[PDB]
């Protein structure tokens, strides 16, 4: 029994071994409490506003649109503290393991950001961090891995597996069944088993709230269109949330589209993938025709978690969000654009959003259309992947 | 068919408890593979618990997260995990044969076909790891409809009305992981009779699972240790898992 | 003759060839101008807020000053796009090069920030920039390097003198002399010939005006003392600058002291050097007996600048600013500090400001005191420096 | 004294423009800088324009920017640079020396003590490169206690405010750096007799400035790239700086 629904439509559920659903309802209760909590709203507000430095600025991009008759604006959460806005749901999932009296955290990541998030949130609330790391993702994340430790959390490379992501997500879950007491997992986007996709996007709908009120101000109505890119989901869901009720606007996510989905190197399992149950969720996964799960490939790092959030496969089943995919050198080539045009340096993951948007503004350039970018990260870590492919 | 039942029936008749080893099919090879489950028989298993090699085995340990890594290194896929429980039926009718399961490899071209599948080689029961009771109906379900039983794990701390579920749900036997008051309940509850699982590694552990009111135990990583600590010598690994096959076996005699 | 003074007491003035006069007089004339220009003040707010993401966090650092009678606020400048309060100043530069009509941007830099700040200016304004670093600085900045040209920005490597700060200054100005028609020199920091010092104050003076806001609402009360680090002075006066007549606010600097004052390896001239003229002031500067000019020592490649600006020089003589130092090994421990016990990476410039707020605490620990640290910039620049540092 | 002056009473009864050589002092090293010097003077220079090493020479080009460089190279001092200063002007009594310096080395241990130090070594002028007439009073003024001329630079455009500043301002000689008007309004309001500078590289030039009414040109990036095109040798060195010096000089001639 649950308190929330844990399907999205056909999508989501809690497929864990029968050990962690104590965790999982614990966690459900706890969140149900905490949302109704006056004061941890107001404690998590406050760290929003005070630590991590929300509202976050809405940015009309002119040089970018001049002679096309598109509006274009970009979410700024590469002004959030930590770069992305991963620290949002960070800072909610660390209130929510206080409230619950736990004294831990364990996390999971890939490029690294998440467990950079999970180590600061960790280090401001007084939680004792750990964090799972695929050890090939810990050999080419070695800035993000010492910021980890600078931060005090304990960094585990995972060596089963492919040693990334989804090798890390699978360590996770087996610490926190055998931990889950005096710990909690801090999951890093909006997939998992319930309420992972649930929480996460509450604690990222801040970014879509805001953006409305700030359309609203600038331009006196709603966009024609709010642009996310889709790794797990968060930025995306949380981007969306508050826009779901109102019809005219659309949804669109952008997954990676590697070298070409033709090629199979991609990480657009929404779109290019197939239903499959891993992670604790029923949702698209990138995987063999055998049920083999494998990795999401991207330019980006941080866009490869091989599966997607429950609730963008149910957006994308009833035709609520539509999903399209935008490959490594359109990515690039959006990086380069905002530098030159606009002096933002967005993340990778952020620029296969604005890469979308670049294409429906120079597709029908007399098109009047008011779009929304949701730049979920900055790029300056992005800087030496893009200068050696330039370079090359 | 009624394996488990037949088993745990005979097992009864002589006061005895199962001992039930488990292995990663295909862990180091195809054809080892067979040779050491033939050699867990002869020893005196007195049925198998089978992993079909998942990429993600989020629910396994070190050691057979290992076996999947080896078997995967073999080629090992799940249509050859098939074309094995095939052969292992053919040269043992009466063993009950269960799967270690991961939900994608259940649900993926069809869960109602795979148990389909497991009917016609002749496997008996099937345990998806990552499959709570909560979310167990198409599995179950399925199970029954092709005469597989569904197996599912009693957690240490299991409350009343999971008892009560795992009771209702399961057939074949129930998987006790990590006393007296859960194996007290579920016999209470009619479950099926519990294998008790989770670091079972010395005979003692055996016997005492049986004086606890258990109907057997389960144990595979101390057999896959056998396996990673022979690979050079697979006629001495053969040798090691009979001998620690045949004083498990003896440790649950009455 | 000029509309403004040039000087702070006897610091400061106009020492710069006479062909480079009409261009700080038309400059001069230019910001006046623009100061009284409800245009320009709207449309430097809007950019501030919009597009820099003013105003910034003032945080609160509990976990810091656990157990003693200090309460301790930093002013996010971290947080600001850019990751540095730079971007403020340049910013306000920059629509002043395009109210002159000028369409070119010409700057200075020595570890890149404010080469960087310049380029983002000068990318989103439409303004043709070039920048000028000294060539040693330019091979320890690659990655700093390599987002001045993704911005657009043509950055020219100085061999002349030593290759860093300085010559790079002397060779901005020497740009200049010959182009000012159609390009604006946007010099770095609160120093050089007047108008600049107070230019620059000028368009930094947010950081204290909104410092006094937020803690006037978050405590009731002014700061006992606001405390900055001091390289060429804009951050420290741009916080130092609505609270000079609050004569009950101190206004503490803080130079680096490198390995030490009594090494002589270090960077404090405000209170170690001798007044000298140069780089189109009179100022206190890091010189040889003889009158040469030397460079400043720093772990933190940012407090290079070898002098400092006059209006600090002033404010320390007659008692309104006390300045101090820390040294490097004081700023690193102040940066491991931050980074564990509040989950904020602090540029290792403003983590001098930090650890001399750290010794004021620990000092006296029951001395109740309500301090503001100006947190300048984020530190993920100076990772490998720290990480490198305490691997050896 | 009134060396300026007196150059140019007797330029003046010749129907003579004046040349006016410029070289870092110390550049390549002071015996090499001393030669150097001689050579300019027995080539026909008329007075001499002599820089001091300094760290920072904003108002410098590239040329005189690596004349410091190997100045300091060679472990040039102001000290030194005044040493040579006595040496020079003990060889010769009447020519005009300036010194071209930059703010810092003048104010360093106190503008009077340096003008009163460019008196007793006999200096004849000092134009501070980066001290524009709006901050120049104490420059000046010490200048003028000093018996010392302080020259002041007529940049290209130079308004009129200016222009009088200058000239009432300047003694010696008016540094017009790179036409007509400047000169003739110059003269007007008095000024020291103008020298026309900024990249005076040919004969033509010195012809053409004296045409203008010019009292004389100061060459010194065409002299110091001399000396660095001739630093492997010495002589021929000394021997290409004799033969364009003679030739700069001879296009001043009537
Ligand atoms: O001896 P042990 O502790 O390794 O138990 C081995 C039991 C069979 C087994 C292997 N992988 C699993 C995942 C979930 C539940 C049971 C299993
Ligand atoms: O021949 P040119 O163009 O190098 O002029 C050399 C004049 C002497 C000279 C050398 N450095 C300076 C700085 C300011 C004003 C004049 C000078
Ligand atoms: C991690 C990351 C993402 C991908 O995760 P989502 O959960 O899909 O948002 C996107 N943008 C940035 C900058 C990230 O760091
Ligand atoms: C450049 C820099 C400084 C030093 O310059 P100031 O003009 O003294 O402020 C300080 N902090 C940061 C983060 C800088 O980048
Ligand atoms: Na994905
Ligand atoms: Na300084």
């Amino acid at each position: 029994t649950t308190l929330l629904n844990p399907y999205f439509g056909e999508f989501g559920g809690m497929y864990v071994p029968q050990i962690l659903m104590p965790a999982l309802n614990q966690l459900e209760e706890a969140f149900v409490s905490a949302q109704k909590d006056p004061e941890f709203q107001a404690q998590f507000a406050d760290l929003l506003k005070n630590y991590a430095g929300r509202p976050t600025a809405l940015t009309k991009c002119q040089n970018i649109t001049a002679g096309t008759r598109t509006t274009l604006y970009l979410k700024r959460e590469d002004l959030l503290h930590g770069g992305a806005h991963k620290t949002n749901q960070v800072l909610g999932q660390a209130l929510l393991a206080k409230r619950m009296g736990k004294s831990e955290i364990i996390a999971e990541t890939g490029a690294g950001q998440h467990g950079v998030a999970s180590a600061l949130a960790s280090a401001l609330l007084g939680l004792k961090c750990r964090i799972y790391m695929g050890a090939k993702d810990v050999e080419r994340q070695s800035p993000n891995v010492f910021r980890m430790r600078l931060m005090g959390a304990e960094v585990i490379p995972v060596h089963s597996g492919s040693a990334t992501l989804k090798d890390a997500c699978n360590e996770a879950l087996r610490d926190w069944s055998g931990s889950y007491e005096t710990a909690h997992y801090m999951l890093g986007t909006a997939a998992g088993p319930h309420p992972y996709p649930t929480i996460v996007r509450e604690f990222q709908r801040m970014i879509g709230e805001e953006t409305k009120a700030q359309i609203l101000d600038k331009e006196g109505r709603l966009p024609d269109a709010v642009i996310a890119c889709v790794g797990g989901g968060s930025n995306a869901i949380g981007m969306f949330a508050d826009f779901i009720n109102d019809t005219s606007v659309g949804l669109i996510g952008v997954e990676p589209g590697g070298h070409g989905i033709e090629t199979g190197e991609h990480g657009a399992p929404l779109k290019h993938g197939r239903v499959g149950i891993y992670f604790g969720m029923k949702a698209p996964m990138m995987q063999t025709a055998d049920g083999q799960i494998e990795e999401s490939y991207s330019i980006s790092a941080g866009l490869d978690f091989p599966s997607v959030g429950p609730q963008h496969a149910y957006l994308n089943s009833i035709g609520r969000a539509d999903y399209v995919s935008i490959t490594d050198d359109e990515a690039l080539e959006a990086f380069k654009t905002l530098c030159r045009h606009e002096g933002i340096i967005p993340a990778l993951e952020s620029s296969h959003a604005l890469a979308h948007a670049l294409k429906m503004m120079r597709e029908q350039p007399e098109k009047e259309q008011l779009l929304v970018v949701n730049l979920s990260g900055r790029g300056d870590k992005d800087i030496f992947t893009v200068h050696d492919i330039l370079k090359a | 068919m009624e394996r488990y039942e037949n088993l745990f029936a005979q097992l009864n008749d002589r006061r005895e408890g199962a001992f039930v080893p488990f292995v990663t099919l295909g862990d180091p090879g195809i054809e080892q593979s067979l040779k050491i489950i033939d050699t867990l028989i002869d020893a005196g298993a007195d049925a198998l618990e089978l992993g079909v090699p998942f990429s993600d085995p989020l629910a396994d340990g070190p050691t057979i997260q290992n076996a999947n890594l080896r078997a995967f290194a073999a080629g090992v896929t799940p249509a050859q995990c098939f074309e094995m429980l095939a052969i292992i039926r053919e040269k043992h009718p009466t063993i009950p044969i269960g799967l270690l399961m991961y939900a994608n490899l259940v649900f993926n071209n069809g869960i109602d076909a795979f148990y389909a599948r497991c009917e016609q080689v002749g496997v008996d029961s099937v345990l998806v790891a990552d499959v709570p009771v909560e979310e167990s109906a198409p599995f179950r379900q399925a199970a029954l409809r092709h005469n597989i039983a569904p197996i599912f794990i009693c957690p240490p701390n299991a409350d009343d009305d999971l008892l009560r579920q795992v009771a209702s749900y399961g057939r074949g036997y129930t998987y006790l992981l990590s006393l007296h008051h859960l194996i007290e309940k579920l016999k209470e509850y009619h479950a099926a009779p519990a294998l008790q699982g989770f670091g079972i590694s010395s005979p003692e552990q055996v016997s005492a699972a049986v004086r606890a009111g258990a109907a057997g135990a389960i144990s595979g990583s101390a057999i896959v240790k056998i396996i990673e600590k022979n690979l050079a010598s697979p006629k001495q690994m053969l040798a090691e898992l009979r001998s620690f096959v045949s004083a498990m076996k003896a440790a649950s005699r009455a």
